């Protein structure tokens, strides 16, 4: 979609705040929001591409200034409602309870070994997105290609600053899960993935470093040939 | 920046805390979340997975030219040799800084980062100030924010990780370290050095 | 510049809030912020193009959710500091005073007839931006033109959704104050102004109404010829 | 939309009020702002300049085809005939809705609006929801927000006022009004009708 999260090329966002050191997790709630990602993933809330689209639908001012892991909370709730796994009135009534009883205990529960095994498996074996396809890559290194001008309203990885731009295919990576379907609940429908090189001048006009380039990854449908 | 609309940081935390605990309580009763499973996640990325893993690859490539080749031809496979990899580094492509070329990595559309070698991204990498300006003005931002001067005549390549491919910079080995053991070289290898926002430590 | 105020084509901003009726000014402070525009204009704080660039430098989250006339306040302060006419520590100390003494009186002052005459003159005679130029228009109706890809960091009227796009010149309006200099304190340097027509498909890809167009005004340097 | 970061609307107003009064007090002491000058500005745009001025032009064009020509060839000049014009309408270009074409006006980069005939814009016109979506999905937004159905087969032209040119829609005269006096027709002419977000009132 065309949301504020797509910040590449934006001006006026402010200088970088970079403390000399910061902990991994700044508060207990951050650990919780973090662990909730494998938990809702295993449970069918969403996958990786759908997770991202949930954040992409946040209120823009909250996205820009809220703590990062709060975005994850937003996306969990988003897909909890979407899938019926989360009832909102129950959630709002309980928030009120923990506002007024911040030290009340959490629900009684059994520990589950399979959730730890799940955790360990994912962390160390990864969740690979590459896939085999019956079609051969349409493009190759050195091909000149132009980036699609389409502006779909669902999830995609089509940064506005590359749309309609021209570049050179750098590497073909194999085929991977396609965000434009995956992120919209339409399945993996894997496509070939390529890195494409865009000069800063192509990207920014005269304001572009004549000696700088941006490398951007494009799924096959994003790019049509210019020169081979 | 200042926003006359924004509550205090303390009132924000109190709200977020209640909301997360209420959400937590619901997934606990669904049977999909447990305390042990939160703790494990936190232990792994607080103590186990971090940029010390990347520094090990770097110092190997700096001292083993044949491994350096393998790392550059296929990154995931090369890192696997050292027992390094997994979640959010399933596809890993390392890019080598030279006297002719400097590399710097960003995720402008979200917060993609190669966890198995760098652990979780620092907050500045996920935030819009860095993400929005590095693709547009890499050279200035590197001096201005990191006091890192790329001579005007050297190319800077910005790698925007829009896919599940994870880009990692192989920083140049500092001069003065000829004959150093892998352990001693590692101390020069920084998280920042493998993002491309800095070189490895001088001296 | 490339800021969040440049919203054309953005998604996810939310539905329109449109009360059945609303007053011209919703609070006394709004009248004040409004009148301050002629007041700082006459006083040399800024002109129209510079005024806009002040708003364009607001913190983005505040811009998106704050009351409209608060943006004007921000721009006044911005150019008050820029010109030295406003000392910030004095302003912050006084804000504190009116927080704690919201009913304290305003400074004693004389009324000035010339400020009313100024007001009446401006409202009814306008502040025309059209200007005569020694050069003839470079373009004409029917010319196919492409919009500039430059991304200047100062003020300009170069919406991101038109950059690098192709359209047809519709009308030439005469020459007008040029924002790209005016808004950056560099003078009027007037340029010829043209309306240009962009189809929705040119603008949005396939997601564009095959039966809709966007008409956008371009100063002469924004557009280079394609077909005459 | 909900933002867990945003203070209450009452706390926001209290801050803004103090800040404006402090700023006010300073420009008063500089001699550039006075109470009478604030009041005049407010009287003019609260009571004097408003969309009743535009409705007068519209009903003239609807009843005087030769004036309608002049209005379409040069808008400022034509409106001047009726003693209408001035600030933020110094260059005014009127666009005529037909059976073939519908016009709708927006300012995506800021909040430009033809004050001498419509007065100050309503808040919805200045806000990012309307501005961001009307250039992208005019047809849907007009039904969805204003229940205004443009048949799929009719062109919609969106005029983004990026210059000091001010675009004003000449809405089509409703059927059923043949022989109506200018005063009676006016009641059908709405602010919304000259933005392009609605037609003139039915009946």
């Amino acid at each position: 979609m065309n949301g504020v999260y797509d910040v590449g090329g934006t001006d006026g966002l402010g200088p970088i705040n970079r403390p000399a050191d910061e902990p991994v997790f700044r508060a207990e709630w951050e650990k919780v929001a973090f662990a909730m990602f494998p938990a809702t993933f295993r449970a069918g809330f969403m996958g990786l591409d759908e997770f991202r689209f949930g954040i992409e639908q946040m209120n823009p001012a909250e996205y820009l200034e809220s703590p990062y892991y709060w975005h994850w909370i937003r996306t969990y709730i988003h897909h909890g409602v979407r899938t019926g796994k989360i009832d909102l009135e129950e959630l709002e009534r309980r928030t009120q309870y923990y506002r007024e009883n911040p030290d009340a205990p959490l629900p009684e529960h059994e520990q589950k070994p399979e959730l730890i095994e799940f955790v360990n498996q994912a962390v160390y074996g990864g969740l690979p997105a590459s896939r085999e396809v019956d079609r051969p890559p349409k493009f190759k290194e050195g091909d000149v290609v132009r980036f699609s001008t389409a502006s779909p309203k669902g999830h995609a990885r089509r940064a506005r600053y590359v749309r309609g731009k021209t570049g050179t295919v750098v590497k073909h990576h194999g085929a991977y899960i396609y965000p434009d379907t995956a992120g919209n609940g339409l399945g993996e429908c894997p496509e070939h993935l390529y890195t494409v090189r865009f000069t800063a001048q192509e990207l920014w006009g005269p304001e572009g470093d004549p000696n700088s380039s941006v490398y951007y990854d494009c799924w096959e449908p994003y790019i049509e040939l210019v020169d081979t | 920046t200042e926003n006359i609309l924004r509550k205090s940081d303390e009132e924000i935390q109190k709200e977020i805390t209640a909301r997360v605990k209420a959400l937590e309580s619901m997934l606990i009763e669904q049977g999909i979340l447990t305390t042990s499973m939160i703790d494990r996640m936190a232990e792994i990325y607080e103590n186990e997975v971090g940029p010390h893993l990347g520094a090990k690859v770097v110092v190997k490539a700096w001292t083993d030219p044949e491994f350096k080749k393998r790392l550059l031809a296929d990154g995931t496979e090369a890192c696997k040799e050292l027992g390094i990899g997994g979640l959010q580094g399933e596809d890993m492509m390392w890019v080598e800084n030279t006297d002719e070329v400097h590399h710097v990595v960003v995720c402008t559309l979200c917060t993609c980062y190669p966890w198995p070698v760098l652990g979780l991204p620092p907050n500045w990498f996920k935030e819009p100030q860095y993400r929005s300006r590095v693709v547009r003005e890499p050279r200035q931002l590197l001096k201005e924010e990191f006091g890192f001067e790329v001579p005007p005549s050297k190319e800077i390549k910005v790698w925007d990780s829009s896919s599940e491919m994870r880009f990692v910079v192989l920083p140049q080995r500092p001069a003065g370290t000829d004959g150093w053991s892998e352990e001693e070289l590692a101390t020069l290898v920084t998280r920042e050095s493998m993002i491309g926002v800095e070189p490895a430590k001088a001296v």
